[PDB]
RNA sequence: CCCGGCGAGGGGAGUGAAAAAGAACCUGAAACCGUGUACGUACAAGCAGUGGGAGCACGCUUAGGCGUGUGACUGCGUACC
RNA sequence: GUGAAGAGGGAAACAACCCAGACCGCCAGCUAAGGUCCCAAAGUCAUGGUUAAGUGGGAAACGCGGAAGAU
RNA sequence: GAACUCGCUGUGAAGAUGCAGUGUACCCGCGGCAAGCUCAUCACAUCCUGGGGCUGAAGUAGGUCCCAAGGGUAUGGCUGUUCGCCAUUUAAAGUGGUACGCGAGUAUCUGCCGUGGGCGCUGGAGAACUGAGGGGGGCUGCUCCUAGUACGAGAGGACCGGAGUGGACGCAUCACUGGUGUUCGGGUUGUCAUGCCAAUGGCACUGCCCGGUAGCUAAAUGCGGAAGAGAUAAGUGCUGAAAGCAUCUAAGCACGAAACUUGCCCCGAGAUGAGUUCUCCCUGACCCUUUAAGGGUCCUGAAGGAACGUUGAAGACGACGACGUUGAUAGGCCGGGUGUGAGCUAACCGGUACUAAUGAACCGUGAGGCUUAACCU
């Protein structure tokens, strides 16, 4: 339905309900402010692109910051998009949280991965490429911790980011 | 590897660089500036600026330790006494590098590194 | 006389018919390497040329559609011994 | 008969198939073989039918089947 | 010999970059893969996964035929062996073309992957995306209420495909298991050196060993091969004549394979058909000509970008991201933690301008061409 995106705080097992130490991932959870929401009509889709965290206005050239002004806020680290259920209407400027998010325990994550610099034939084949630094599309994941007052997000396993990478979050639908 | 690595390879031996190391140090504190190649000069300035740090402290483990890492009874006898109190106030950053352009014989960037101090 | 390194080399002045005769020294074409001139080419497939060909600059009958330099393109075209 | 030692035109090119022996030039017309829905030039011509299977547009002998073929 | 040196199909003194047809490709570079035992590709004329007819098919299990290449289709003992013989698995260890495909496995050149410079998208710049199109995969054993139940004479024995549980593989992270981690610490033999003991350093692979910070690692685990939907072949059909019957068809008129697509994601508007959204900026003058998307001169140098300075979890070089005195971008210092063994602590985290990151310079404009239609004039 809705999304989020944040950054990879950290993965370790920690310590399950029951007392076994389980892997889960440590995702920080930021309050995405809503910028810009297409319409079928001027645009042809309807979708929301969000931002996330706040850069200083340094990096933020003024073509960019008259950009954001239509949106009514503030300049973080870019705009991610994501799509709308098709009902329902977010409105500009609002922001959200995991808040929902503990009830399907069937998130999606989405991210890069560990920087990796292109790499030999032998030691990647075993016909020169790289790997990884690719969107991750791994599914099926389970949410652990869902306290929103720490601002972190705790799915199950581990969390296809790097250290201070961005990611997202999704109401996966797949299984 | 080749992400969040510390210090540059410099492909040598161990033991080379390290006497390598040592030597350049000596050097440029004896003459109390010297011109060394950028990619040098920035190895240089993070293996001498601890050396100068620990010159703070004045013990005999310290004198043991700096003269190990030295092997140069004038340039031991020296530190500890001068260059601790010229920069007793400053807090890091006690040698400043300014770039040369480049040797004329084999296109060498080159680098002046002296104390920020340079003199009093 | 000047630049240049107190060299090499070059540029002014003069001699010299002539220095587009300067000691690498009569005249100085091509193969090979550059600069500028005018044209085309960054969505278009193959012995690269052939007839047609609008345009792009110039001189011409001072237009009257002539040529020089080229060809975006079109039909055709599978080196020599 | 051709090539050897004949160009040119048609068949997708194809030396062996068909028409057809170039003195040269000319921005004319008429024809041979082969074609007239285009690419690529010419009737989407006329008369009565077969073909309804894309066979046409690749396949024998054999009893409509035979028919499977060129990644 | 010269090149403006593409793939497939057909012909070919017989594998065609130069022939006929057909499809794709902005121009020019850098690093690799070598096609001209490793690496694979394609057809089904099918070994299996199978679904449908017949069955001497009661169900599992099967025998024959129709469809299906979406996927897989071993390890060992004899040969140089293809092939072939014996042992154990699995769903199988399938048949053929590529000269049983593969011996250039100064590569000049063509072919494939990663990555760049010039230009176009029609005023410039900045980002965010719809997105045609291409690619990754449709793997699999067991159990459970269903169930020794319906069907089936007894015996035998479901649709179930809902749930959990392993395996081969990719994607992702070192926190648990540890390995590495010559840049951290400790033990120690020979020799030399500090006026000499203690105590330290060089050489002997880091002299030789014991542990190990950060990062990378599999021997560690996280997700996984969906479900669903559209369209389906065969097959199965509700009603029903021509032809007082029947019939999947002539009328009304459906379900349906694991086979195709979508459903998840990567690239992707160089898709030249060059796409859409928003934002910031340029709002001077003069002269000439062969008289127009004309040219030239002084001033202007906007938005935006880049080369330098600090650099990175991005990197062979390019390229991308952050900082740049309106500061934690890099170095060092303090504190915390780990390691080693009260000390040193490289790469782990918070603070600190103490130092380096400047002032500046460069490219980049002066309103955007023409034609048609609707709006106020």
């Amino acid at each position: 339905m809705i999304g989020l995106v944040g950054k990879k705080v950290g993965m370790t097992r920690i310590f399950t309900e029951d007392g076994v130490s389980i892997p889960v991932t440590v995702i920080e959870v930021e309050a995405n402010r809503v910028t810009q929401v297409k319409d079928l009509a001027n645009d042809g889709y309807r979708a929301i692109q969000v931002t996330t965290g706040a850069k200083k206005a340094n990096r933020v050239t003024k073509p960019e910051a008259g950009h954001f002004a239509k949106a009514g806020v503030e300049a973080g680290r870019g705009l991610w998009e994501f799509r709308l259920a098709e009902g329902e209407e977010f409105t500009v400027g609002q922001s959200i949280s995991v808040e929902l998010f503990a009830d399907v325990k069937k998130v999606d994550v989405t991210g890069t991965s560990k920087g990796k610099g292109f790499a030999g034939t032998v030691k990647r084949w075993n016909m020169a490429g790289q790997m990884g630094n690719e969107r991750v599309t791994v599914q099926s994941l389970d949410v652990v911790r869902v306290d929103a007052e720490r601002n972190l997000l705790l799915v199950k396993g581990a969390v296809p980011g790097a250290t201070g990478s961005d990611l997202i979050v999704k109401p996966a639908v797949k299984a | 590897m080749r992400h969040r690595k510390s210090g540059r390879q410099l492909n040598r031996n161990s033991s080379h660089r390290q006497a390598m190391f040592r030597n350049m140090a000596g050097s440029l504190v004896r003459h109390e500036i010297i011109k060394t190649t950028l990619p040098k000069a920035k190895e240089l300035r993070r293996v001498v600026e601890p050396l100068i740090t620990l010159a703070k402290t004045d013990s005999v483990a310290n004198r043991r330790l700096a003269f190990a890492r030295t092997r140069d009874n004038e340039i031991v006898a020296k530190l500890f006494n001068e260059l601790g109190p010229r920069f007793a106030s400053r807090a890091g950053g006690y040698t400043r590098i300014l770039k040369c352009g480049f040797r004329a014989g084999d296109n060498a960037p080159m680098a002046y590194i002296e104390l920020v101090d340079r003199s009093e």
